[PDB]
């Protein structure tokens, strides 16, 4: 009886989309929005059932934030390549010359693809080609990043791969997942006992270190070998010492 | 402490001796009684340290 | 003493595996010396005293 | 919004309630920033 | 000068010999490989110090 | 893959911390052709899991119980 | 690239899916009746 209660149930996720779309940058902001909100409720309501599934209102905030960042470093490089090519940058061709769906769908692929079991990525490419015709997906290749992945498997005895090769299936894992450390602070590898997560990110983390010249230390918890108490902490009952 | 030899003792004595031999960890599974605490003392008796 | 007899193992046991966990690291520790016969190396043994 | 303002003039406090992902807690940090307030955000278990 | 060098050459002649001095191994029954002169190495051990 | 690692480890990592490590790169020599794919391991490991358990079947264990016993076989060599 | 087809495929996965699971269980069962298996954990819970 202190409270007064509101109940929030469906969020307006098309303006919300619409809205933030339109403040990035994006010139085709309603039509992009009108294809985005109803291809999540497709995902939603189309691919397998899977615990490990979310496709609510913080998939869609992360994709469009994603697709900003996408979109200003696709300019960056633009101009980056005209200047090295001629002189002739100039912000209004660039903004109009800009292909905002191909953005969107890397993003969308980006952030998406590493969720998906394996049979689950035909229905999305063909969930993506009936909502954005026409346009694909293509990754970018990491040379460098390859490169020390594979000096680092050499060194533990790993086995590394590329395409189809045996272990190429891994290294697109390892690759998906620094894509979504990069994008996210929170990350989670969920699959059956023994699929190759340890050892996928351990290969990532010494291949990070080898990169980028800052090396990197990772903290191993069990979450439930320990009490919570022990886990979180304590406040103490008597003395209100932490 | 004493241990009548047979087939599936003498087998589990090999067994049990190459698993603890590289020190790892293994389980005996079976239903109480069965002898399982007897292979295992009986298969340490051969590896003295 | 305790090889040569055979009624030592009957009659002393416990004692019997003591004296072999001890030649088994007696044994260990002088073929280290074995492969390294050298005066200094063998000073260099770690915890050797 | 309204139905916040509306628990605040009230003198009562607010809930707004539903599944995860509606956009609560950042609903009411929004609008403690829209007020210029200084909004702190708990996240609650058994040992509070 | 010519008269330190017999502390240099005492100083030499300690570090060859302690880095070519090998213990005397000799068999023993095929089950080690034991150590023998003992009254040469303690004579050499205390006339060096 | 795990059949690729377990053979490099064999043909590294000496079991005692060299004759040792020459027996483990012939035993890995000689083991190799059946650690393949569509090989006897592979095939026999199939066909177990068509079989009942006490516990539940996972691949792992079968593979790390064959390894360990596998370097006791280089060890009585 | 037909949605029909799309949800009828999960649909049928489902079904069958949970179809050999009810008929697995319902012998299991028939079994136990018989006294031809043990009674097992799972099994004592679904009997009960
Ligand atoms: N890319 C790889 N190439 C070769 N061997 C690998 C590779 N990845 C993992 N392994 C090996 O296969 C096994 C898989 O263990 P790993 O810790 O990588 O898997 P996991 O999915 O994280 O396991 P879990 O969750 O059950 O602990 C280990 O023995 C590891 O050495
Ligand atoms: N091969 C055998 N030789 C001698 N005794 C046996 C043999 N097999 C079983 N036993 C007897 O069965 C008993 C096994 O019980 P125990 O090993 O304590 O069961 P658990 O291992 O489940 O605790 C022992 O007391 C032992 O006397
Ligand atoms: N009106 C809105 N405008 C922009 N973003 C929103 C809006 N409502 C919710 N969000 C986004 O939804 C995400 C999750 O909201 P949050 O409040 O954490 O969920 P919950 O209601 O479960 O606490 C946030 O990242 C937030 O940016
Ligand atoms: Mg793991
Ligand atoms: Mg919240």
């Amino acid at each position: 009886k202190l409270f007064r209660s509101l109940a929030m149930t469906k969020p307006d996720r098309q303006l919300i989309a619409q809205v933030m779309l339109y403040s990035q940058g994006f010139r085709t902001a309603e039509v992009l929005a009108n294809k985005i909100v109803p291809f999540f409720k497709l995902c939603d309501e189309q691919l397998s059932s899977q615990s490990h599934y979310d496709f609510g209102l913080r998939a869609l905030k992360s994709v469009l934030v994603s697709a900003g960042n996408v979109k200003r470093e696709r300019i960056q490089k633009i101009k980056r390549e005209k200047e090295e090519r001629g002189e002739a940058v100039d912000e209004g061709e660039i903004a109009e010359n800009l292909p905002e769906q191909e953005i969107l769908i890397q993003s969308v692929c980006e952030t998406m693809v590493p969720k998906l079991v394996a049979e689950d990525i035909p229905l999305l490419f063909s969930l993506l080609s009936d909502v954005f015709p026409g346009v694909q997906y293509h990754r970018g290749e990491m040379t460098a990043l390859r490169e020390e992945l594979k000096k680092v498997c050499q060194e533990m005895y790993l086995t590394y791969g590329d395409g189809e090769e045996v272990g190429g299936m891994w290294v697109e894992k390892v690759l998906q997942l620094y894509q979504i450390t990069q994008i996210n602070h929170g990350l989670m590898m969920v699959g059956p006992s023994g699929s190759g997560k340890s050892m996928a990110w351990r290969v990532l983390l010494k291949a990070l270190e080898r990169l980028e010249g800052v090396e990197g230390v990772a903290h191993i918890i069990d979450p439930k070998a320990i009490s919570k108490d022990h886990l979180y902490g304590t406040l103490d009952p008597n003395t209100r010492e932490w | 402490d004493v241990v009548v030899p047979t087939l599936d003792t003498v087998r589990h004595e090999a067994l049990l001796y190459t698993w603890l031999a590289e020190h790892k960890p293994l389980v005996l599974c079976g239903p109480p009684g069965s002898g399982k605490t007897m292979t295992l003392f009986s298969a340490l008796r051969a590896l003295p340290d | 003493i305790f090889t040569g007899s055979a009624d030592i193992k009957h009659l002393l046991p416990v004692e019997t595996q003591r004296f072999q966990s001890i030649s088994t690291e007696f044994l260990a520790l002088m073929k280290k010396v074995s492969k390294s016969p050298l005066v200094m190396d063998v000073l260099n043994i770690q915890g050797v005293q | 919004y309204l139905t916040m303002t509306q628990a605040l003039e009230a003198r009562l406090g607010g809930s707004p309630f539903g599944p995860a992902g509606t956009g609560k807690t950042e609903s009411v940090k929004a609008l403690g920033h829209q007020l210029g307030r200084f909004v702190l955000v708990f996240n609650c278990d058994e040992t509070f | 000068a010519q008269g330190e060098m017999a502390l240099e050459e005492f100083l030499k002649q300690i570090r060859e010999v302690w880095n070519t001095y090998e213990l005397d191994l000799v068999n023993y029954q095929n089950k080690c490989r034991l150590i023998r002169g003992w009254d040469d190495l303690f004579n050499k051990v205390k006339e060096h110090i | 893959m795990i059949f690729n690692n377990f053979l490099a480890r064999l043909r590294s990592i000496p079991l005692d911390e060299s004759p040792m490590l020459q027996i483990q790169r012939d035993a890995a020599t000689i083991m190799q052709p059946y650690f393949t794919s569509n090989g006897l391991v592979t095939k026999a490991l199939e066909h177990a899991f068509q079989l009942e358990h006490i516990m539940d079947l996972t691949r792992l264990r079968c593979l790390g119980s064959l390894f360990s016993m596998l370097h006791q076989a280089c060890r009585n060599v | 690239k037909d949605p029909l087809f799309r949800f009828f495929e999960r649909e049928v996965k489902m079904g069958a899916k949970l179809l050999q699971d009810v008929r697995q269980d319902l012998a299991d069962v028939v079994q136990v009746c018989e006294g031809k298996k043990k009674q097992t954990n799972y099994l004592r819970t679904l009997i009960n």
